[PDB]
Formats: structure tokens, C-alpha cells, sequence
């Protein structure tokens, strides 16, 4: 019963992760030394790299589960799971930054065109990567049995991370996306033709975020410490992992393919 | 196009001084400036090089540490701060402008020079002639020797020729092996191949008499040679 | 331009009227001869070995 | 009378057509038979010049086959070293609307002109270390569409005011003015011996001019739409023309008639620039469909394509020794094919 | 490194040239380029006299925004050969004088020009700021004579408001495609002050649309 369902979920996660890192690698390839004068490509390139790392970590973790061991496997598995969570956190950060940039492009168009520093994207991404690495290193060093399995400190660092995520990433992302929606509905949609494509892609982005990317964060941060009954933690973990794998596999489609102005 | 240089004078050993040269009449900020030394009795010695935009800066092995080179592009001035002056540093310093692109003529202009008195690997480029006497209307052929091949893999041989008429700064005659500069008569003609090179003058006049120097630009530091004086 | 323009056009056409002409077979043969004469010195026609190519790498 | 003058003109045109078709013993294709074709030759891009930030509209090679000048709508004239992709010079322009650039055979000057109705001559080799304007050749009442150097002192400039002109750079005046060309003339191509020059206009008519006499020696027709590209054959006795009809036409000065037309059903886009390979066996044409086609001059077939451009190929040129062909484009990229 | 010393200095100079080219391009990308258009003596002087031979380019600033407006009316040549040079402008400032409906008819020529330009294959997605100036002269002419003085297709009232609205509708109906570009219309005269603001709102709208097309929502 539950074992067969778990096998099915793992197989689907493996196949979707294969498709995901294929798509992410293609997106990084198509954004190399070109397609970068547009201020909406450094974020997408960084997100493609982060999602590639995240989905590769998923596929590797599933492969390690299919070939379990005792001692040598455990340490590389722990390190690369920490890598997966680091990539997850940085991908969420990049989604939030992308949505905020999209909102600010229409809220302040004069500033976005003739006042925004050309490298502001670059060092914003650098700061995001640095902060995510710092927080994930702290969480791994206070949560991994390899270095320090301090249960109280693991819980404290997880609570801090969850508070920061649910008080910054989700509110700012949702608010920026909704503000873009409302502003283009009440400022341009009335006079010209209503931009239905804008509305549909914005709603799709918020939907896929809130119901595919958050699940893993909320699970691995809060549900890991709410003393869930047995035979229930597996279901939530697998559902969250599959949802995040689907979100990271579909992020290139919803961000680069829909937005290929030059290649169309 | 003139390069008037200032500063200098009598400095006690171990002291400090700041050489200056003000550029005018040309696009100073696009030229890579040099400093070249000449002892009161010896030939020319290369001191320092600064590129356009203050990028690569070079010093000779004998000047490193206590010599520093700097430029002020808005002020149209080139500086050379010197500290801990040794007895071998008494010489006359020339400010030399140079620009580097395909087909250009480096070292095309030299400053008037300033004097400095103090109280008291490399490419060997020497020529085995000196104080050659010759009469106007004849033909001369002075030659220069290089330690190794000056022919680069791109096909360019980096050998320059300079004439220093007495009482005035040296001027460029040949800005690469077989490349005549601007303003010099067609009688001059550099030549050579491989390792050995020479300079020939078909019908010399009475005013093109002086010390002739062969210099290399293949590698840094830039090594001149001992002169080949010409007289009546 | 009421009268002088048309006369100028007629004169210009007369100028091209007196131009000598040669059979186009001869001109085509001459073009083919020139094309087959300088065929060796045609680097775009014949890719030379990379030793002489200055755009190799 | 006016009716008499028109009838005389029509009779003259009919007589000229009869004389033209009398000498047409055979076409080039019929003669060029039982001969090995050039073959499906394909070339690979060797360099990629990546400095411009707007549409590139003109390029011209140097006589040394090393230097290269390109013009673009960002108000920049860049001189390139094609061997190393080094930027020798980058010349700002007062007017960013330029459609042609010229490179002197002596290499001391460049010329560029466009919608500002002025041809500017720039001094490459100065005592100071910069590039400076020498003279501005005002005197045309339209946009300048082409310009070529006869020598350091004579330059011939086409224009959008239906006229070509020859200029004396030192005095800045037109020594001779070439008129009698309905519609704006879009291109010109000096003879290899620099005693004649052809020019194609919007009336689909290509005229051959005498530089000293100042009179149109011959006039050629056959294009259905306006003419954008023109270039002399290396032999000097022929020249090719590119028009909006998606057709390239080979003419002949000594026959006064068209030799053959280079076209394909799959090609409907206009032709931007044309040039000849050394020995005149290949015809290199730039198109609107982002691609350059290698036309075999003797036959009427495509020797090969090169593509490699994401936008319209606006200009192209071949070196004096035939080492390489450089193509400009509207994507701000130059490619040195070999 | 297989490079001579002068080769290295050449690459350094080339890199300095590259830096200057990048700076120039980044400075140009923060500029709005407008294509002024319309028949001569059609109020073009009035709309160009608010602030600041071939193309007569003007540069003006408003609310920390820089405009590069180009006048190409004096070209007097085949437009189709050089019109693609202006593809990619922010907007077209098309100027039409209302009073030139009887002065062989200027309004028909202006309508033909507007139909030719607004429907150009290069400009299928650029907004058009249709300036309709000389409205006081239109007032005086309508007081002297109705619009039906030369046009029998009109059947409405002989008042300034309705006639101006009819002309605006006739102009705005010339474009086949209303689903790809926005036509902005304004009424001005010799002495206006808010005319400079209308182009600011138009360019702000097209800037927003450009950003949306960049991110790919549009
Ligand atoms: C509080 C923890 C870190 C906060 C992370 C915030 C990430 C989103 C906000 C920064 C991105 C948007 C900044 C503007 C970038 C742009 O539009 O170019
Ligand atoms: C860290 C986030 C970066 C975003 C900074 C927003 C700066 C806005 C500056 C004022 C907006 C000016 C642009 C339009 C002019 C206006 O406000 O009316
Ligand atoms: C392991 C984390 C590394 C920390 C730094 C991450 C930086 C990623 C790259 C961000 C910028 C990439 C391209 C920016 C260049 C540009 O501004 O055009």
C-alpha cells in the first residue's frame, strides 16, 4: 500500500527531476555571453543555476536511497542534502527578487529605465547567495549529526529560518505580484486591451509558488518539530519534495520560455 | 607637440625628488609615457613605463622600489617620484611619449630633458662600432647585435633606431625593423634579419651626424645599446 | 524645363546611341577566361591549408 | 514639339533595344556548359567583432586586408584589426544617422555620411594621438548613401537627391556633378582603374559615368524594383547589381546588356549589399532574410550559404587579396568568414 | 602568453575602447528617441518651440528624463529607403494643423501621410502622439465657414467641438490595427503650457509596455 505509493512517488520525482535539470541546463546554455542587456536575465540565469543544483541534489538523493549503505554513504548524503536545502533557499530568494523586480518595473518606470544601477541585479544576487550560504551553513552545522546534532540548536535555527522565510519571502513575493496585477489592471487594462497574458502568467507564478515551493519549506522547518504521528511524516515529506521538484522543473518554462522576446 | 620637463638639480645622496613633465599639443591621456635615463658620458637607459589609463606599469631591475611613476591626465602632467638616490642616478632624464596599436610608431617624440646630479633575463643589445669618421655625400652602414632573435612570432622585429644630435634630445628614425618614421628623409633605411640588424644611410648630409642608438621593444625592460658616434 | 529638358534627354539618349557594342558571346568568353585565369589566387574559392591562413585561430 | 520630342525618345529607345538584342548572340549560361561547377563550398566564421551597440549599416576593408572600418547607428565609427579583433580606433560621429563608410586606399582617412546630408573625412594619422575631421563635404540635398575614395584628394559621393558628385577634399567643392538619374541613387562602385564608376538608383536603372567628362556613358535596365547594391567585377568590364526583387543581375559594359540573373523561388527578401570574390568566380550578396548567399558568377546557382546572423545583413566586403569576407548586420555583429 | 609587449599594450588600448563603448551605450540606453513628423507649416514650429541641411535634432529635459527628438521633414526623398533607420523610436510625434482643411487640399495629404506612416511595417508596435494644433484658427474658420465648405461627407453640426471630434475620429480610424499600438491625440494652440506633459504620459506608458515585453508578460 504505502510502500507502493512511495515507490511511485519516488519514480515520478526521479523522472521530473531528469526533465527539470535538462530544462535548467538548457536555460543556462541559452543565457551565456548574450541575452543580457535586458535587466530580466541575470535573475533568471541565477535561478536556472540554483534550480539545476537543487534538482541534481534531488536526483542524487533518490539514487543514494536506492543504493543504501552504512558509513561512507551517510556523510556525502548529509552534505549533499544540505546542498539541496541551500539551493532551495536561494531559489526561493531568487523567485522573490524576480517578482519584486517585475513589480518595481511598472511602479517606478522612470527609475527602472534611467536611474537603476546596471549591476544592481548582480550584487543583489551576490548578497542573496551569500546570505543563503551563511544561513544554510549555520543550519547544517547546528543540525547535522556529522558536525553537531544539537537538537535544541537545530530547532532554534530552523525556527529562525522559517520565521524569516514566512515573514519576508512569502509576504514580499505575494505582495509584489499582487501589486503588479492590481496596478496593470487599474492603470492600463481599462484604456488599451486588457493584458490577459500578464494576468494569467502572474496568477500561474503565484499559484505554483504558494502550492509547490512553500510546501517543502513549511514541512522541513515546522512539521519536523511538531511531533507528527508515524506513517504521516513520510507522506508530507514525499508530497513536499515532489511539489518542489515540479516547481523547480517548471520554473524555466514559466520564466524563460514565457519571455523569450529575442528568440521568438 | 612638446614635452617640457622640470625639477632636478643637485641632490645629496639618499634624498628624494619628484621629476615632472607637462604634456601639451597632443592627446596626452591616450599615450603610454616612458622615462629614459642618460648618464653624462654613457648611453641611454630605460627607467620606467606607464600605460594609457594607468594600467600596466613597468620598472627596470635597477630602479625597482625607490622609483615610482605616476601621471595626472586632467592636469596633463607626468611625474616620477624618486627616493634614496644613489651615486649612479646622476643623469639626464627624457620624457618619451608612446602609443601602441597596429601600425603605430612608438617612441615617436622625446622630451627636452632635465638634469639631475647626486654627490659622491635581459636582452643584450650592443653594437661593435664607435666614433666612425665619414665625409658628407658618402654612404654608411652601421649595425647592431642582439643577444637573441628580435623577430616575434607575429612577424614583427622590434628594433628601433635613434639619432641624438649634439646639444638636443634624441629623435626616432626607424620605429621598427624597416619602418621609416615621419619627418625623416628617405635616405635612412633600416634593415636586417634573424639576429643581426643594420642601418644604412645613402647620401648623408652635414646635419645628421651624432650618436646612433639601437633599442629593442621585444621584452621588458627595454635595453638600448652603446652609441655609434659619427663625425666629420 | 518646358523645352530644354526634353531636348537634353534626347541628346543624352543619342549619346548612348553611338556607343559601340560587341557580341555578348565574346564578352562572356572574356569573363570566363578571366575567371579561369585567376582561379589559383582565390582563397575563398579554394580553402588554403591553415599554415598560410591568418584567420585560423 | 513636345510630342515630337517624346516620339524621338521612344524611337531612340526602340533602336537602342534593337541594337542591344542584335549583339546578344548567346547568354552566359549557354556558353558556360560542359564545365565543372564550383561545388557546394561552405565557409566557417573565423572572428566575431563585438563592439557595436546598434544596427551596423556599412563596412569597408582596407587595402592591406587587415584594417576594417564599420559604421553604426550609435554614432560610432570603429576601426578593427581583423586578425586579433583589436579595436584600433573608435570615432564618435556628430550625426548618428549614417548609412555609408569609406576607407582610403592609402589608409590615412575614413569617410562616413548619412541622413545629415554631409560627407565627413576623418584624419587617421595625425601628429596628435586622435582622429580628427579634415573637411565636411556639404553640398548634397539628400541623405548620402555611398562614398568611395579615388585617392587622398578625390572622393565620389552618392546621395538621396538623385545625383552623384565628385569632390575635391582640400577645397571642399564639387569639381564635377553627375545628374540625370531619376530617383535616389543608393550605391556606387569605382572601377578597379578608378576612371569610371557605376551607380544604381531607385528607378531600377544603373548608369556608368566618366569621372573626368562628367557624362553618363551607359545606362542599364532590367530590374523590376529599386537598386540597393552595386559592385564592379574584378576584370573591370562587368558589374553586378542587387535589388529588392530578390534578384542579382550581372551586366556587361562592353555588351551594354544583362548577362544573367541570380535568383531562387525560395528567396523573396531584398538584397542589401553585394561584392565579388577574387577571380570573380563567386558573387557574395547580403539579403534581408539574415543570410548571405554565395552565388557562382559563371552559372546561376548558389555555391553555398553562410547564415550566422540573427538580423538583417546590411553590408559585406571582401579583402583585396581575397583572404576573407566580412559581413555586417543589424544585430551589431561583424563576422570574418574564411 | 605568446604576445609581444606592444601586443599587450594594444589589447589594453582595445579594452579601454571597449569600456568607453560600454559607457556610451549605457548612457544612450537611458534616452528616449522621438520621431517628429508631419507636413511643413503645420504647427511643427509651435510644438518644437516649447524647449530647445538634413535632420534637425532637438534635446529637451522634463522631470529628470532626456528626450532626443528628431525632425526629418526636410528629407524630401523616398521615405521607404531611410525610414527603417528610425525603427525602435519611443514614439512618433505626428503634427497636423486643424485649420488646413481648405488651404490641393492639405488635410487629404496629411491623412495620406498618416495612413502611410502609422501602418508602416517598421512601426507596427510604436505609439503615435497625434498632435492637433492650430485650434484657434479652426475656431475662426468654423465661425466663418463650416467644415462642409469642401467636404461633403460630413453631416454633423457646424460647431468647433463636434467638427474637431469628427476629424479626430477620422484620423484615428486610418490605422488598420488598433490591437497593437496606441494612438494618443491632443489639442493645442500657439500658447499652451501642458503640451510637454502629454508626451511625458505617452512615453511613460510606452516605457511600462516595454518593460512588460522585456520580462515577457506582454
Ligand atoms: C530579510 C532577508 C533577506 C531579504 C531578501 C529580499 C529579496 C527580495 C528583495 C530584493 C529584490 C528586489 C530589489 C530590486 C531589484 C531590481 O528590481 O532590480
Ligand atoms: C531596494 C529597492 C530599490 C527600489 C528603489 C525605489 C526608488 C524610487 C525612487 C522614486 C521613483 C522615481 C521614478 C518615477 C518618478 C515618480 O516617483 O513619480
Ligand atoms: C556559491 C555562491 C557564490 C556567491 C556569489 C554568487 C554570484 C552568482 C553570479 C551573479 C552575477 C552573474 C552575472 C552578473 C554579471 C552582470 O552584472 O552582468
Amino acid at each position: 500500500t504505502v510502500h507502493t505509493a512511495y515507490l511511485v512517488l519516488s519514480s515520478l520525482a526521479m523522472f521530473t527531476c531528469l526533465c527539470g535539470m535538462a530544462g535548467n541546463s538548457m536555460v543556462i546554455w541559452l543565457l551565456g555571453f548574450r541575452m543580457h542587456r535586458n535587466p530580466f536575465c541575470i535573475y533568471i540565469l541565477n535561478l536556472a543555476a540554483a534550480d539545476l543544483l537543487f534538482l541534481f541534489s534531488m536526483a542524487s538523493t533518490l539514487s543514494l536511497e536506492t543504493q543504501p549503505l552504512v558509513n561512507t554513504t551517510d556523510k556525502v548524503h548529509e552534505l549533499m542534502k544540505r546542498l539541496m536545502y541551500f539551493a532551495y533557499t536561494v531559489g526561493l530568494s531568487l523567485l522573490t527578487a524576480i517578482s519584486t523586480q517585475r513589480c518595481l518595473s511598472v511602479l517606478f518606470p522612470i527609475w527602472f529605465k534611467c536611474h537603476r544601477p546596471r549591476h544592481l541585479s548582480a550584487w543583489v544576487c551576490g548578497l542573496l547567495w551569500t546570505l543563503c550560504l551563511l544561513m544554510n551553513g549555520l543550519t547544517s552545522s547546528f543540525c547535522s549529526k556529522f558536525l553537531k546534532f544539537n537538537e535544541d540548536r537545530c530547532f532554534r535555527v530552523d525556527m529562525v529560518q522559517a520565521a524569516l522565510i514566512m515573514g519576508v519571502l512569502t509576504p514580499v513575493m505575494t505582495l509584489s505580484s499582487l501589486t503588479l496585477f492590481v496596478w496593470v489592471r487599474r492603470s492600463s487594462q481599462q484604456w488599451r486591451r486588457q493584458p490577459t497574458r500578464l494576468f494569467v502568467v502572474v496568477l500561474a507564478s503565484v499559484l505554483v509558488f504558494l502550492i509547490c515551493s512553500l510546501p517543502l519549506s513549511i514541512y522541513w522547518f515546522v512539521l519536523y518539530w511538531l511531533s507528527l504521528p508515524p506513517e504521516m511524516q513520510v507522506l508530507c515529506f514525499s508530497l513536499s519534495r515532489l511539489s518542489s521538484s515540479v516547481s523547480s522543473s517548471a520554473n524555466p518554462v514559466i520564466y524563460f520560455l514565457v519571455g523569450s522576446r529575442r528568440s521568438h | 607637440v612638446q614635452l617640457v620637463e622640470s625639477g632636478g638639480g643637485l641632490v645629496q645622496p639618499g634624498g628624494s625628488r619628484k621629476l615632472s613633465c607637462s604634456a601639451s599639443g597632443f592627446a596626452f591621456s591616450s599615450f603610454g609615457m616612458h622615462w629614459v635615463r642618460q648618464a653624462p658620458e654613457k648611453g641611454l637607459e630605460w627607467v620606467a613605463y606607464i600605460s594609457s589609463g594607468s594600467g600596466t606599469i613597468y620598472y627596470a631591475d635597477t630602479v625597482k622600489g625607490r622609483f615610482t611613476i605616476s601621471r595626472d591626465d586632467p592636469k596633463n602632467t607626468l611625474f616620477l617620484q624618486m627616493t634614496s638616490l644613489r651615486s649612479e642616478d646622476t643623469a639626464m632624464y627624457y620624457c618619451v611619449r608612446s602609443i601602441y596599436y597596429y601600425g603605430s610608431s612608438p617612441f615617436d617624440f622625446w622630451g627636452q630633458g632635465t638634469t639631475l646630479t647626486v654627490s659622491s633575463s635581459d636582452i643584450v643589445m650592443t653594437q661593435a662600432t664607435s666614433s666612425v669618421p665619414v665625409t658628407p655625400g658618402e654612404s654608411v652602414s652601421i649595425s647592431c647585435r642582439s643577444s637573441k632573435s628580435l623577430l616575434h612570432s607575429n612577424g614583427n622585429t622590434y628594433l628601433y633606431w635613434f639619432l641624438q644630435r649634439p646639444g638636443q634630445s634624441p629623435q626616432l628614425l626607424i620605429y621598427r625593423m624597416s619602418n621609416l618614421a615621419s619627418g625623416v628623409p628617405d635616405r635612412f633605411s633600416g634593415s636586417g634579419s634573424g639576429t643581426a640588424f643594420t642601418l644604412t644611410i645613402s647620401r648623408l648630409e652635414a646635419e645628421d651626424v651624432g650618436v646612433y642608438y639601437c633599442m629593442q621593444h621585444l621584452e621588458y625592460p627595454l635595453t638600448f645599446g652603446a652609441g655609434t658616434k659619427l663625425e666629420l | 524645363a518646358s523645352i530644354a529638358q526634353a531636348r537634353k534627354l534626347v541628346e543624352q539618349l543619342k549619346m548612348e546611341a553611338n556607343i559601340d557594342r560587341i557580341k555578348v558571346s565574346k564578352a562572356a568568353a572574356d569573363l570566363m577566361a578571366y575567371c579561369e585565369a585567376h582561379a589559383k589566387e582565390d582563397p575563398l574559392l579554394t580553402p588554403v591549408p591553415a599554415s598560410e591562413n591568418p584567420f585560423r585561430e | 514639339e513636345l510630342d515630337q520630342l517624346r516620339q524621338e525618345a521612344e524611337q531612340l529607345k526602340n533602336q537602342i533595344r534593337d541594337a542591344r538584342k542584335a549583339c546578344a548572340d548567346a547568354t552566359l549560361s549557354q556558353i558556360t556548359n560542359n564545365i565543372d561547377p564550383v561545388g557546394r563550398i561552405q565557409m566557417r566564421t573565423r572572428r566575431t567583432l563585438r563592439g557595436h551597440l546598434a544596427k551596423i549599416y556599412a563596412m569597408h576593408w582596407g587595402t592591406d586586408s587587415r584594417l576594417l572600418v564599420s559604421a553604426s547607428q550609435d554614432g560610432k565609427l570603429i576601426i578593427w584589426d581583423s586578425y586579433t579583433t583589436n579595436k584600433v580606433h573608435a570615432i564618435p560621429l556628430r550625426s548618428s544617422w549614417v548609412m555609408t563608410c569609406a576607407y582610403a586606399p592609402s589608409g590615412n582617412y575614413v569617410a562616413c555620411g548619412g541622413l545629415d546630408n554631409i560627407c565627413s573625412i576623418y584624419n587617421l594619422k595625425t601628429r596628435e594621438g586622435n582622429v580628427r575631421v579634415s573637411r565636411e563635404l556639404a553640398g548634397h540635398t539628400g541623405y548620402l548613401s555611398c562614398c568611395r575614395f579615388l585617392d587622398d584628394n578625390q572622393i565620389v559621393t552618392s546621395s538621396g537627391d538623385t545625383t552623384c558628385a565628385l569632390w575635391d577634399i582640400e577645397t571642399g567643392q564639387q569639381t564635377t556633378t553627375f545628374t540625370g538619374h531619376t530617383g535616389d541613387v543608393m550605391s556606387l562602385s569605382l572601377a578597379p582603374d578608378t576612371r569610371l564608376f557605376v551607380s544604381g538608383a531607385c528607378d531600377a536603372s544603373a548608369k556608368l559615368w566618366d569621372v573626368r567628362e562628367g557624362m553618363c556613358r551607359q545606362t542599364f535596365t532590367g530590374h523590376e524594383s529599386d537598386i540597393n547594391a552595386i559592385c564592379f567585377f574584378p576584370n573591370g568590364n562587368a558589374f553586378a547589381t542587387g535589388s529588392d526583387d530578390a534578384t542579382c543581375r550581372l551586366f556587361d559594359l562592353r555588351a551594354d546588356q544583362e548577362l544573367m540573373t541570380y535568383s531562387h523561388d525560395n528567396i523573396i527578401c531584398g538584397i542589401t549589399s553585394v561584392s565579388f570574390s577574387k577571380s570573380g568566380r563567386l558573387l557574395l550578396a547580403g539579403y534581408d532574410d539574415f543570410n548571405c548567399n554565395v552565388w557562382d558568377a559563371l552559372k546561376a546557382d548558389r555555391a553555398g550559404v553562410l547564415a550566422g546572423h540573427d538580423n538583417r545583413v546590411s553590408c559585406l566586403g571582401v579583402t583585396d587579396d581575397g583572404m576573407a569576407v566580412a559581413t555586417g548586420s543589424w544585430d551589431s555583429f561583424l563576422k570574418i568568414w574564411n | 602568453c605568446t604576445l609581444s609587449a606592444e601586443d599587450k599594450a594594444a589589447v589594453e588600448r582595445s579594452k579601454m575602447i571597449d569600456r568607453n563603448l560600454r559607457e556610451d551605450g549605457e548612457k544612450a540606453a537611458r534616452e528616449v528617441k522621438l520621431l517628429l513628423l508631419g507636413a511643413g507649416e503645420s504647427g511643427k514650429s509651435t510644438i518644437v518651440k516649447q524647449m530647445k541641411t538634413g535632420i534637425v535634432e532637438t534635446h529637451f529635459t522634463f522631470k529628470d528624463l532626456h528626450f532626443k527628438m528628431f525632425d526629418v521633414g526636410a528629407q524630401r526623398s523616398e521615405r521607404k529607403k531611410w525610414i527603417h533607420c528610425f525603427e525602435g523610436v519611443a514614439a512618433i510625434i505626428f503634427c497636423v494643423a486643424l485649420s488646413d482643411y481648405d488651404l490641393m487640399n492639405r488635410m487629404h495629404e496629411s491623412m495620406k501621410l498618416f495612413d502611410s506612416i502609422c501602418n508602416n511595417k517598421w512601426f507596427t508596435d510604436t505609439s503615435i502622439i497625434l498632435f492637433l494644433n492650430k485650434k484657434d484658427l479652426f475656431e475662426e474658420k468654423i465661425k466663418k465657414s463650416p467644415l462642409t465648405i469642401c467636404y461633403q461627407e460630413y453631416a454633423g453640426s457646424n460647431t468647433y467641438e463636434e467638427a474637431a471630434a469628427y476629424i479626430q475620429c477620422q484620423f484615428e480610424d486610418l490605422n488598420k490595427r488598433k490591437d497593437t499600438k496606441e494612438i494618443y491625440t491632443h489639442f493645442t494652440c500657439s500658447t499652451d503650457t501642458k503640451n510637454v506633459q502629454f508626451v511625458f504620459d505617452a512615453v511613460t506608458d510606452v516605457i511600462i509596455k516595454n518593460n512588460l515585453k522585456d520580462c515577457g508578460l506582454f
